[PDB]
Formats: C-alpha cells, structure tokens, sequence
C-alpha cells in the first residue's frame, strides 16, 4: 500500500497545527487550539485506490532557516500555506516557502492552500485589514500566486467551518498519484 | 482556565516524546545494536551518523526532565524556571541537529529497506525518519508553548521570560550550528 509523507509549510498565521487537528480530528478544536500536532499517518481511499497519509506539521520553525529543510527530503506533496486574511502570509509563499521548497525538492507537487475562509467574510477582520490599508486575499490573487510558483492545485478552506478541508488533503494525494 | 490547557499539554506532549524516543531506541537502535538482524555494509557500526546523540537526549527527559515538568503542574506561571534550570542539557540539541542531514543521506543513499522492514516487522506506524525528526520538532515546540502562557499570566511572568529567552536560544544556537 502506497505511504505519503505530506509537509505542511507556512506563516504561523496560517493556523498549520489547527488546520492538521481539524483535519484528522473532524471538528475545529475550539476551547483551546493545541500546539503540538505530532507527526500522523492515517489509512484514506482516494478514486476507490487505499492509500497511507502522512502529515507532518511545522509550527514552531518559522524563524529557523536551516532546521525547516530537515523535514523536507523525501516529501511526496507539500502544503504551502497562507491566511486569506494576511497578506504578508500570503506575500511570504513567495518570498519565503516557495524558494526554499523548490531548493530542497525541486520535482515535488506543491498545493497552494488559502486558510481562514470563514475570516474573509467577516466585519471586524476585513475592518481590521482597512484600518492597515489593507483587504483579504481574493480567488484570483491565489490562482495567480499557485501559478507563478507551479502549484498543481490552488484550494481554500476553513479549519473553523470544515469548507474545503477534506478536499485539501484528497488533492494533496491525488498530486501524488 | 488557558494557563490549565497549556500546562496539560505541555505534560502530555511531553510523555508522548519520551515514549516516541523509547520506542525509537528500542526499535531502530535496538536491530541495529542487538546483533539479531543482518545489517547493510553500507550503515555498519555507523548508528552514531544515524541516531546521533538521541540517546542521550532521552537521558535527560526520561530521567530528569519529565520528572521536574511534572512538579510545575500546578505552577504553570513557574515553569520557564525548569528551562532555566536545565539549561545547559538542551545544549545536546545543537549536536543532535548539526548532525541530522548526515544521519539523512546515510539512510537514503546505503540502508535500503533496512528500517521500513523494522517498521513493517514491529508494527510502526512512524518511519525512523518520522521518529528522527522529532528531536528537532520538540526544541521548537517548548517556545510555542511558553508565549501561550505569556498570553494569559500576569506580571509574575519573568518565571516565563527568561524560560523562553533559553528555549529561543537553543534553537537558534542549533539553527546557526548548521552548514
Ligand atoms: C485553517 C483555519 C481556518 C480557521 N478559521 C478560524 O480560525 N476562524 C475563527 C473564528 N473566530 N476566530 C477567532 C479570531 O481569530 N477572531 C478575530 C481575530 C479577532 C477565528 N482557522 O484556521
């Protein structure tokens, strides 16, 4: 049966172990968001074929230059992750994750990921972006961005409402497939 | 009520850790060490470039560090005390992750199937490699945690302060280390 090792990059204001925790636990944690999502693998069927997901998270890294690429040889499929509610998040898949993820894994299927759906829609988070001169980060700008870093795939989704999750992690495997 | 959650998790994350290293030692290292299995030319008497010094990683948490996060757990607002104390054991994280991109071409490019085997034999659900990457994952993770409790003590917070300072040091110290 087929394993997937699937690393989860991005901004700590991507919400990377929310979004894994909501994932594989099927509901937002929401008392409290833990911060520790240990390394994970899960039986899934994806098009009918049984497949071994892996999950590693990356909370914790984000101001390591050089322990992130520690988890990054031998990865399958890649996340790169932003926050539709933070354009520097958004902005820094450019900067940032892309480049180094290409350096280390150069032939490897990347998913642009836009999280925190249920923000883009919401009075006080849009007046809060309006206030810094600022809006959210819109369908076309994530298209635009999957296709300038050769994303297979640009998905949203929300850890809070379940919008898009599930089909997240099916593409992530499908990319590999 | 947050402080509480934090603590928790803290602790039992913390007991996952040193039941993941144990079981890495006692599975991976232990095929490797026991002289039960036949052991690729290529990884022979090289456990040292594999496991670096995990061994003695685990020493600390499983005989010292556990044992004294513990007594903190009705003293969350204290604990970055515990990291001040034992310092300098965390210094064992530079070596650990100075030598890990050794430890993974290693692996790639001269054990084969040796480990997925083992992992396939004993049941694993995490590979050598997820269990190898785990060290560097928990030092970064100690850091995430004391900001959490810095969002929810009062001003009797320079028993975190000074906690996080060590715990965003060590880190960088083991980043810088690398080359
Ligand atoms: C992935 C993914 C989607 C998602 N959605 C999410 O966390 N939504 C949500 C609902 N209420 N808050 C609290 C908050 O942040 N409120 C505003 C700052 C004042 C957040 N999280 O991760």
């Amino acid at each position: 049966m087929q394993a997937i090792k699937c690393v989860v990059v991005g901004d700590g204001a991507v919400g990377k172990t929310c979004l894994l925790i909501s994932y594989t636990t099927n509901a937002f944690p929401g008392e409290y968001i833990p911060t520790v999502f240990d390394n994970y693998s899960a039986n899934v069927m994806v098009d009918g074929k049984p497949v071994n997901l892996g999950l590693w998270d990356t909370a914790g890294q984000e101001d390591y230059d050089r322990l992130r690429p520690l988890s990054y040889p031998q990865t399958d499929v890649f996340l790169i992750c932003f926050s539709l509610v933070s354009p520097a998040s958004f902005e820094n898949v450019r900067a940032k994750w892309y480049p180094e993820v290409r350096h280390h894994c150069p032939n490897t299927p990347i998913i642009l990921v836009g999280t925190k759906l249920d923000l883009r829609d919401d009075k006080d988070t849009i007046e809060k972006l309006k206030e810094k001169k600022l809006t959210p980060i819109t369908y076309p700008q994530g298209l635009a961005m999957a296709k300038e870093i050769g994303a297979v795939k640009y998905l949203e989704c929300s850890a809070l409402t379940q919008r898009g999750l599930k089909t997240v992690f099916d593409e992530a495997i499908r990319a590999v497939l | 009520r947050k402080k509480e959650f934090i603590m928790a998790e803290l602790l039992q994350t913390e007991k996952a850790y040193v039941r993941d290293l144990h079981e890495c030692l006692e599975t991976y290292l232990w095929e490797m060490t026991s002289g039960v299995e036949e052991i690729p030319p290529g990884i022979l008497n090289k456990e040292h470039i594999i496991f670096g010094n995990i061994q003695e990683i685990y020493d600390f948490h499983n005989n010292i560090f556990l044992k004294e996060l513990e007594k903190y757990e009705q003293l969350p607002e204290d604990v970055g005390h515990c990291f001040v104390t034992w310092a300098d054991k965390f210094q064992m994280y530079v070596t650990y992750c100075k030598n890990k991109p050794d430890s993974n071409q290693l692996i790639l490019e001269h054990a084969g199937t040796f480990f997925d085997e083992i992992q396939q034999r004993h049941g694993l659900a995490n590979s050598i490699s997820s269990y190898l990457i785990k060290p560097v994952q928990r030092v970064t993770k100690y850091q995430l945690l004391l900001k959490e409790l810095l969002t929810c003590c009062e001003e009797g917070k320079g028993e975190l302060k000074d906690g996080l300072e060590v715990m965003l040091s060590v880190p960088k110290k083991a980043n810088d280390a690398m080359h």
